[PDB]
């Protein structure tokens, strides 16, 4: 295994969009079709002419010797649709056809090695698959807003106005729009040089070198693990301790039964002399008509929408009076550390944490307390104190550099304090030509 | 690591359940670390030894 | 890496241990004698030790460059440590025993993610067997898993002043230690032991085998006795000074019994309540593994 | 290391030793209060030590 | 001439520093140094005042301002409108106001156009610098020096923190240095000359 | 109805000598001892299941006189008193309760005092309906007799 | 009586709808289904809801 090697599968539609219009610019004969017969000989010889090393799958079963030629040479296969891969090649002896499963990665189009193309990198895709799917009218609105924030107004855009019809509007969502020549019938032609200049060869619509070089560097700040401060999910438990620092995930106790929250396991039935909301243990099928011994479980709420009242309380009561470990997910929050002195400024409730709208991100502050002078030897004692009800599971501290710059005793670090890293303290040298370098190490 | 002179900060402590019939509900509760005392108005030690 | 030396990591000599006997350093063997022993009419029985529940805290990887080795040495011997038993540091360590992990324990005692070139460490297999056992201390504090204290101390004493016919037998009479003194001597030795790189003595107490072990225990029988004494100081209740001739002398009141607090608030090092919770679950592991 | 003469320097050093050394815990003051009230009075509070 | 990009005196930067002080942790040793011992390592000492709780880094509150819609009081770049429900009225708070603000901070960095111009620079003397702050300066520093760890090499009473700094600036794996440094692109004339700061 | 000691418990006596004030982390908190093992337990949590019986409330420092009750509600501690007199009487379903003793006046009051409690019968209590949305909240009891 | 497939307290009825509606026979839908574009002009005209 290795979560690597094996074979490389890609959907046909992803192939035609990125790979097909790019290997088409150069004068290489289109990728050879995979043989129903076995051609473990010329698989790479015909792939040598094309250079991309991707092979189009069609019909039949891939040979045993062609099953290993694909694994070693790092060549890629494109199937129309994968319900399975079992029958596509018939994994003969070892177990592979559909057992030791796949994964998910990205390619960055590094299989070309031809410059002036593929300017953008991996990171742009990651940013894309994060926002909600935008409709036609939403995209049109989004284009307009960014345009008018920089003054340059769009009185009319994409919209055509005929005087005997009114004002019709088109969409504005193109993709890899490669300005190409139309034949009389209304069909895209292709690239026949000596007829169509050099300006229309590629490219991503941008200001030559200047924008592409600027975007390339600026894209990296956007996908950095120090800027993304929108932590997801919160685990809710009722152990009472408190700790020096924030971001203290209290691990689930030794022996627990992890039950998946359902809109069914909570039923209403009569116990003793009144109506009560009752739990139903999934592995043993029981009652327990009161928030006492359950026994303790590890809950996991996904849909905190249709949960409704009464049930939202039996969950928030069994955590207190039975030591239940509950969980939430749809809750989104922005966390910021708070100094021990001055204390809290805002406090939320455990009832509102069960009714908060799905997409409304509130901030809930976490207390520090690493640097706080302990009480004097002579003072009044205490009686049964603090219980904390919420915990982040991230952790919620990405921006640090250094922490609590005060000395303990006189010559040693206080327990749990950090110093600045040997990276923000190293001015490198310029590259052999262009940008910035590091040390070099050793 | 030393005894502070200037007064600190508190949650601060609150009294709750005492009588022989409660019928509590556990609504609200804040989730911020706080303190809850059983007996009302304790802290009795007025003797000062110079 | 340094691989591993056969016969110990403590036979290397780059990092050893010397108590500072005032203006001149010495060896632990050389210091133990300046102390004599007074048998009192009290008796302790060597009580058996319960097994340690196997349930070390799960793996998290918060990014801290945690000084796990530094933290350990601080609580046991350190002078008035604070927040020693906090949860975050140990959890990170337990990741270490995992076969195939980009996380190497620095020779100097600092733990890293991935690695470095400029810094040599201990080969991943030596640390793997180490963190298998000292990660457990992490949760020593939990109400359920928590270790004893008022009884492990029936072992501390045999070692510090254990006569050979006494650690051969089971019961030892309650002793009273007394040795020459320089006034600031108790704190002075405690300030000194903190830098022994006690990691080295432990990361090899789990790697050494059947013969290499028989030789290890028979040589460092002192380096252990030392940190045991300095630790047994904070625990015993009354420190009385004797003014004889032109000499001055410190008496440690009872070597074998947990008074539960104070020792001398001024004459020595003190143990908080989150210390008895720690030093106890510590000895419950080194002792068991030790014998 | 100051500039006061060796007499005053010796006086202040001896005056400091007997304060750090000679011990009196909070308990010793609570043991004395049990001698000036109706026998059986109970005292609680500051940690003994 | 077209005049594309405009020039500035001192550069800004995207990532800045923050701090939360504890107003009860003061050392009773008012230390002192020379004036050139002060200037180079000066404002950096007053960003790490003795007894600072946390000193973290993030997006600049300045460079990305409300003049471009970008708003960040929380620590997250929040824009007011970008992608939204159309038929329905907007919300008082939405998680979408972030994946739209992060897409907006990427716009500003792309449409940038600034040229750094050397101004204000002064040169100190060897007689007026500590032997520690000397072999770190390359002849001429920029007068309006910014904050940075490692520069406070030996100016903090925080005895522990002083350690790692020296160790990292010793292992030959890193070398800190401010001032007029050597460059490849040198003496290349266009109107004046290219120097590297 | 007299609730008993459920299962695994250990009956210990009471002396002010076992309730001392100590220091855990960064605060002063009253500490238990549990004589059969000699431990710490610096908080009203995790304390081993006891059956602590009290003969007389004499030197009950109102702080540690409280901490016992606070440990009843967080460790299932089953405590006792022997010098208390009361003339509680049976009550009917409707009309319910009126006055009630405080869970602090029944720990730090003069030995002589005779205060009365009030108990419920509940046999002719009106039962719930057929189809109905269940209401929330639960009923509690803190002081039971042992006579009967 | 299908759009409430997860919004009613009445327990018995809920499990039933999310069983015959989840069925491999039927399926519920709401909103814009598809669009017919224009030949020469190139705009949306006849939309199905």
């Amino acid at each position: 295994d290795d979560l690597d090697e094996g074979i490389r599968m890609t959907t046909y539609d992803q192939y035609l969009s990125h790979i097909r219009e790019r290997l088409h610019i150069t004068n290489v004969p289109d990728p050879i079709y995979i043989t129903g017969a076995s051609t473990p000989d010329q698989i790479a010889a015909s792939v040598q002419a094309t250079h991309v090393a991707v092979v189009l799958y069609q019909s039949g079963v891939i040979n045993g010797s062609a099953s290993t030629y694909l694994r070693e040479n790092e060549v890629l296969v494109v199937m129309p649709d994968y319900y399975d891969v079992v029958s596509r090649f018939a994994n003969a002896n070892l177990q592979m056809n559909n057992n030791r499963y796949h994964e998910s990665v990205l390619e960055i189009a590094d299989i070309f090695d031809q410059a002036d193309f593929i300017q953008t990198s991996d990171a742009v895709r990651q940013l894309r698959a994060l926002m909600p799917t935008l409709s036609t009218s939403q995209i049109r609105h989004a284009i307009e807003r960014i345009a008018q924030i920089t003054d340059v107004d769009s009185t009319d855009y994409g919209k055509l106005t005929l005087r005997f019809l009114g004002t019709l509007t088109r969409s504005l969502k193109m993709q890899n729009a490669q300005i190409r020549r139309i034949r009389p019938d209304g069909t895209v032609l292709r690239y026949d040089d000596q007829i169509d200049i050099e300006a229309f060869r590629w490219s991503r619509y941008f200001l030559d070198e200047l924008r592409l070089r600027r975007l390339s560097v600026g894209l990296r700040l956007i996908t950095n693990p120090r800027i993304a401060r929108r932590f997801d999910g919160v685990r809710i438990m009722y152990l009472t301790d408190d700790d020096p620092d924030p971001d203290f995930v209290p691990d689930v106790p030794e022996g627990y039964v992890a039950v998946q929250y359902a809109h069914r396991l909570f039923s209403s039935s009569l116990a003793n002399k009144r109506n009560r909301v009752t739990y139903t243990h999934p592995p043993t099928g029981m009652a327990y008509p009161s928030p006492t011994g359950r026994p303790h479980v590890h809950m996991t709420i996904n849909e905190r929408a249709g949960m409704s009242k009464l049930v939202a309380d039996n969950i928030i009561a069994s955590v207190i009076k039975s030591n239940w470990v509950v969980d939430i997910h749809d809750i989104e929050y922005t966390a910021e550390v708070m100094t021990p002195s001055e204390g809290y400024t805002q406090h939320v409730d455990a009832e509102s944490i069960m009714t908060a709208p799905k997409g409304k991100l509130f901030h809930l502050q976490f207390m520090d307390g690493l640097l706080r002078p302990e009480p004097s030897a002579f003072d009044p004692p205490a009686s049964g104190e603090d219980m904390r009800l919420i915990y982040p599971l991230q952790p919620i501290s990405v921006a640090r550099s250094m922490r609590a710059i005060v000395n303990h005793n006189e010559v040693d670090r206080p327990r749990g304090a950090v110093a600045p890293s040997s990276y923000e303290m190293d001015t490198g040298t310029l590259s052999r030509n262009g940008d910035l370098l590091y040390s070099p190490v050793a | 690591d030393d005894v502070g002179i200037m007064q600190q900060k508190k949650p601060p402590t609150v009294v709750q359940s005492r009588t022989d019939v409660f019928n509590e509900q556990f609504a609200n509760e804040a989730l911020h670390p706080m303190t809850k005392v059983i007996f009302n108005g304790l802290d009795v030690n007025t003797e000062v030894q110079p | 890496m340094l691989q591993q030396p056969t016969g110990g990591y403590t036979t290397l000599e780059q990092f050893a241990f010397t108590i500072r006997n005032d203006g001149t350093n010495a060896t632990p063997t050389q210091f133990l004698q300046l102390l004599s022993y007074e048998a009192t009419e009290n008796e302790l029985v060597k009580k058996t030790i319960p097994t340690p529940e196997t349930h070390l805290p799960s793996a998290r990887n918060v990014p801290g460059n945690v000084y796990i080795e530094d933290a350990i040495t601080q609580a046991l011997f350190g002078i008035s440590a604070q927040n020693v038993n906090a949860h975050g540091y140990f959890s990170r360590l337990s990741a270490l025993a995992l076969p195939n992990t980009s996380a190497r324990l620095g020779l100097d005692g600092v733990i890293y993610n991935s690695e470095t070139i400029n810094i040599p460490f201990y080969d991943p297999a030596a640390v793997a067997n180490f963190a298998a056992t000292y990660a457990k201390l992490g949760n020593a504090s939990t109400p359920r898993y928590r270790a004893d204290m008022i009884d492990i101390y029936a072992h501390v004493g045999l070692e510090l002043a254990g006569t050979d016919a006494e650690r051969a037998a089971g019961v030892m009479p309650v002793k009273r230690a007394k040795f020459d003194s320089w006034e600031g001597s108790l704190i002075s030795l405690s300030r000194d032991v903190v830098n022994w790189k006690i990691l080295a003595f432990l990361i090899d107490l789990c790697s050494l085998e059947g013969e290499a072990l028989r030789a290890f225990k028979t040589r460092n029988r002192d380096v252990f006795r030392m940190m045991l004494f300095i630790m047994s100081t904070a625990v015993a209740a009354n420190v009385v000074n004797r003014k004889v001739t032109k000499r001055v002398d410190r008496v440690l009141e009872y070597i074998g019994v947990n008074s539960m607090r104070t020792a001398g608030r001024t004459a020595t090092i003190t143990y908080d309540l989150s210390r008895h919770e720690f030093a106890a679950k510590f000895l419950q592991l080194t002792f068991t593994r030790w014998n | 290391a100051l500039n006061i003469d060796h007499f005053a320097a010796s006086v202040l050093n001896i005056n400091l030793r007997a304060l750090m050394e000679a011990n009196v815990t909070a308990d010793d003051r609570i043991k004395a209060l049990q001698a000036h009230s109706m026998i059986s009075t109970q005292f609680h509070g500051p940690n003994q030590g | 001439l077209s005049d594309d990009f405009k020039q500035i005196s001192d550069p800004k930067g995207y990532l800045t520093y923050s701090v939360k002080y504890e107003d009860q942790f003061t050392k009773k040793d008012k230390l002192r140094a020379s004036e050139a011992d002060d200037r180079i390592v000066g404002p950096t000492v007053n960003l790490f005042k003795y007894g600072a709780a946390v000193v973290n880094i993030d997006l600049n509150r300045d460079f990305f301002d409300t003049a471009t819609g970008i708003d960040l009081t929380k620590g997250i770049p929040l824009v007011q409108d970008l992608l939204v429900p159309i038929g329905v009225t907007a919300g008082a708070e939405q998680s979408a106001e972030y994946v739209s603000g992060l897409l907006m901070v990427l716009f500003k960095v792309m449409t940038d156009n600034r040229l750094v111009i050397v101004g204000e620079t002064t040169t100190p003397m060897s007689n007026t610098l500590s032997t520690v702050v000397n072999n770190v300066l390359r002849t001429t520093y920029h007068n309006n020096v910014g904050v940075n760890p490692a520069l406070l090499r030996d100016f903090t009473q925080v005895n522990w923190l002083n350690r790692d700094i020296t160790n990292m600036l010793q292992q030959a794996g890193t070398k800190y240095g401010l001032g007029l440094t050597e460059t490849r692109l040198d003496y290349v004339r266009l109107v004046k000359t290219i120097v590297g700061h």
